């Protein structure tokens, strides 16, 4: 539509403006290693983390 | 005659109010001069 | 009761040739802290004074049962052997530091005459950790 | 352990045409030492793993500086894997005598930081004057550091945290406290003659603060020159606790060169929010039911549970998420201070 | 263990700012307001808004927060039930001349 | 007298009415100190 999204190693999660570097909302969660992504999903309107 | 009663008044007022002394006279200080020297810290 | 052996040095050149200087005799159980001391030899008091001409260091040791201090000699022999130790310890009781300081002042010149310095007229005291107080909830209150 | 030195220019991002030397050893710490050279630099004494000096702008006339002052300048260097410090000092030639030595037993106490006076600081009054038009004088001790250890035997009966003040020097210990019943991650600022240390109470179950502060006496005691090798007596502490509502993350102090203006205290919550803070709030010379004396003195008794509102918060709607640090600079103006907060996301 | 929880605006259409919220205390996220995988004991809860106030909750885990005060440890002022906030409208930052 | 003295303490006034959140100037004599409250009149 006009975004795209990442999954960063400091445990954040993105909806990045594919025009300009700009964020719409991050959801960071925890600096320390018990909310590190180990896998991601995307099901054409909804995301999947685990 | 006039200098008895002038410094009167001058001495009443320094004995309540005025004098220039040890608070007055403290921003009249330049700082120490460090001698020695230490820098160091953790062991990286 | 505990003893703690004590070891000083001063030379020409800053080296390190520690030698004993008599026993410390602490008691554990209720704080008190004791010195056992042998005077000055005379070669000593000339190497002291041929030091303290040049602002050479006495160094003192003692061990962890190491531990180091240092102090001018001049601030020390131009106060007739007036000197004083704090011995620093942990909660539980440990040596954790030594400080050798000396009363009064420091250096100015004048000569001693080098026939005062046979008396040792030392002071010991341990300190241990203090504690700290709460925030003092009775003036929080009212 | 070994180490590299890249040398540049801060304004353009470009090398120097001056190659820096090769270290061979494994470095463990390292000075600035403002004396200067014939080209205006600074010195930039760096310590080797066997107890060797090198001096980056190694010239003659640096060594001969060197060779004349070199026995005024003490390092200091801390191991916490076995709590142990040590000092050395220079010679004449560029080699290291151990002149003091300290250590810890790891056992019951562990290292966690330790701090020293930002050098690059000017300090205008050096006394305080009293109620009744006296004065009240601070001991400053430039070569002063602070040091604060945890216990091992973690448990919420029998946990505390230590202070220990030192003198780089000698090796002396000014002060040596203990606060019991006290765990948590604790954030320290160390100036001019206060310190600020904030921890956390298991026994309430609340944060707090600790403050300190060291005065001499009425009298001063060589003015002009402060050689620490020269003061046998050993200046009065004073201290005070309060609590506080709420978690921490990085805090600093404010600075401007001459010292003049009224000191904050910049704190970093958890929720991205800064907070500036008075330091003439945290004085342990506070009233406490007052006299007439500290009622001129205007000391303002007591603040019980030092408060939080939102109308001294820096970042109304531009919180900064995980805030590792901040970093407090000077202007030209002396009414400034030049703030950047560093963490996940800048600001400034 | 876990934290149920509600986090409502008065009238100002909550999704919106759901964008920006992060519940500290274990962190937990916005839909309402859940925190999963929790030890049991005196927890103080709040959420974090920007732009929004909201006062603390402190929880003392079965489930009952009573009050947050600091000041007297043993203190019961009872609150119902899980985290109503009342969003008490725009914190001001700002200051007038 | 009240002619010449009014004139001038009313105008005092405005102006420390007006400019008041800052300072001006130095003097390179050393004043005493109690009478700092009255010679800055805005500063804290
Ligand atoms: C021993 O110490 C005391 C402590 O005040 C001092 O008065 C005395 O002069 C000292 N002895 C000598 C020989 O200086
Ligand atoms: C003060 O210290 C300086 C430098 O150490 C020294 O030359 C001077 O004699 C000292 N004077 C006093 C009164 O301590
Ligand atoms: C931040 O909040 C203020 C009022 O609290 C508002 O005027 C401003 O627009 C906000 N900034 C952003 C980027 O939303």
């Amino acid at each position: 539509s006009k975004k795209l999204v990442v999954a960063t190693e400091k445990n954040v999660i993105a909806a990045l403006n594919s025009r300009t570097g700009e964020i719409l909302w991050r959801h960071v969660d925890k600096g320390t290693a018990e909310g590190a992504v180990d896998a991601m999903l995307l099901h054409g309107q909804d995301v999947i983390t685990v | 005659n006039l200098m008895g009663l002038a410094l009167a008044v001058y001495k009443c007022q320094s004995m309540g109010l005025l004098p220039t002394h040890a608070s007055d006279w403290l921003a009249f200080i330049e700082p120490p001069e460090r001698m020695e020297f230490s820098g160091g810290g953790l062991l990286l | 009761t505990v003893g703690l052996l004590l070891e000083h040095s001063f030379e020409i050149d800053d080296s390190a040739n520690f030698r004993k200087r008599g026993s410390l005799l602490w008691n554990q159980q209720d704080g008190t802290l004791s010195l056992s001391q042998r005077q000055l030899s005379e070669e000593e008091r000339g190497r002291l004074r041929d030091v303290a001409a040049l602002n050479g260091l006495y160094r003192v040791r003692i061990p962890r049962r190491y531990v180091s201090s240092f102090v001018p000699a001049c601030s020390l022999v131009e106060s007739h052997l007036s000197d004083q130790l704090t011995l620093h310890v942990d909660v539980a009781g440990n040596v954790v530091g030594v400080s050798v300081v000396t009363h009064p002042g420091g250096c100015r010149g004048h000569e001693v005459e080098d026939v005062d310095l046979e008396l040792f007229n030392t002071s010991v005291q341990l300190q241990p950790p203090t504690t700290a107080p709460g925030p003092e909830t009775a003036a929080f209150i009212e | 352990g070994m180490s590299s030195l890249y040398v540049f220019n801060p304004i353009f991002g470009k090398w120097s045409q001056v190659a820096p030397p090769v270290l061979k050893r494994p470095i463990l710490q390292s000075l600035l030492l403002p004396v200067m050279d014939q080209d205006y630099a600074k010195v930039l004494l760096l310590i080797d793993d066997e107890y060797k000096v090198t001096a980056f702008p190694a010239t003659r006339n640096v060594l001969r500086q060197l060779h004349e002052l070199a026995p005024s300048i003490f390092f200091y260097l801390v191991d916490a894997e076995q709590g142990r410090l040590c000092g050395y000092r220079l010679r004449k030639d560029l080699t290291t005598e151990l002149s003091w030595e300290l250590t810890i037993p790891p056992e019951v106490q562990r290292i966690v930081k330790v701090k020293g006076k930002r050098s690059s600081e000017h300090v205008h009054s050096q006394g305080r004057v009293m109620g009744d038009r006296s004065v009240l004088y601070k001991s400053l001790n430039p070569n002063l550091l602070a040091v604060v250890t945890e216990s091992t035997d973690a448990h919420h009966e029998r946990t505390f945290i230590g202070i220990f003040l030192i003198d780089g020097v000698t090796g002396r210990i000014i002060h040596s406290s203990v606060q019991k019943k006290a765990k948590g991650p604790v954030h320290i600022v160390h100036s001019e003659n206060w310190v600020v240390y904030q921890y956390w109470n298991t026994k309430a179950r609340r944060n707090e603060f600790t403050v300190l502060e060291l005065y001499e006496g009425t009298e001063q005691y060589n003015a002009t020159a402060f050689s620490s090798l020269d003061r046998p007596q050993l200046p009065q502490v004073l201290q005070q606790s309060y609590i506080f509502p709420s978690s921490i993350s990085a805090m600093e102090a404010t600075i401007t060169e001459r010292g003049i203006t009224s000191r904050h205290l910049l704190i970093g919550l958890p929720s991205g929010a800064i907070l500036s803070l008075p330091k003439a709030l945290l004085d342990p010379r506070r009233p406490e039911i007052p006299t007439e004396q500290s009622r001129e003195e205007n000391l303002i008794p007591y603040s019980p549970d030092v408060q939080i509102h939102a109308e001294r918060f820096i970042n109304y709607n531009q919180t900064v998420s995980r805030m590792r640090g901040i970093y407090t600079a000077p202007s030209g103006l002396e009414s400034t201070c030049l703030v950047v907060a560093y963490g996940l996301d800048i600001y400034q | 263990f876990k934290i149920e929880g509600r986090a409502v605006v008065p009238g100002v259409k909550p999704q919106d700012w759901i964008s920006a919220a992060r519940v500290l205390v274990h962190v937990g996220f916005l839909k309402s307001f859940v925190v999963h995988d929790i030890p049991s004991g005196s927890y103080v809860v709040e959420v974090v808004s920007p732009a929004y106030r909201f006062d603390p909750v402190r929880v003392d885990i079965k489930m009952r927060a009573r009050y947050v005060n600091y000041i007297k440890t043993s203190e019961v002022v009872r609150l119902p039930y899980p985290l109503q906030m009342k969003s008490s409208g725009p914190p001001s930052y700002f200051i007038k001349r | 007298n009240v002619t010449n003295v009014l004139p001038m303490i009313l105008i005092g006034g405005w102006i420390n009415m007006t400019f008041s959140g800052f300072v001006t100037t130095k003097v390179p004599f050393p004043l005493t100190l109690r009478f700092k409250p009255m010679l800055q009149q805005g500063i804290e």
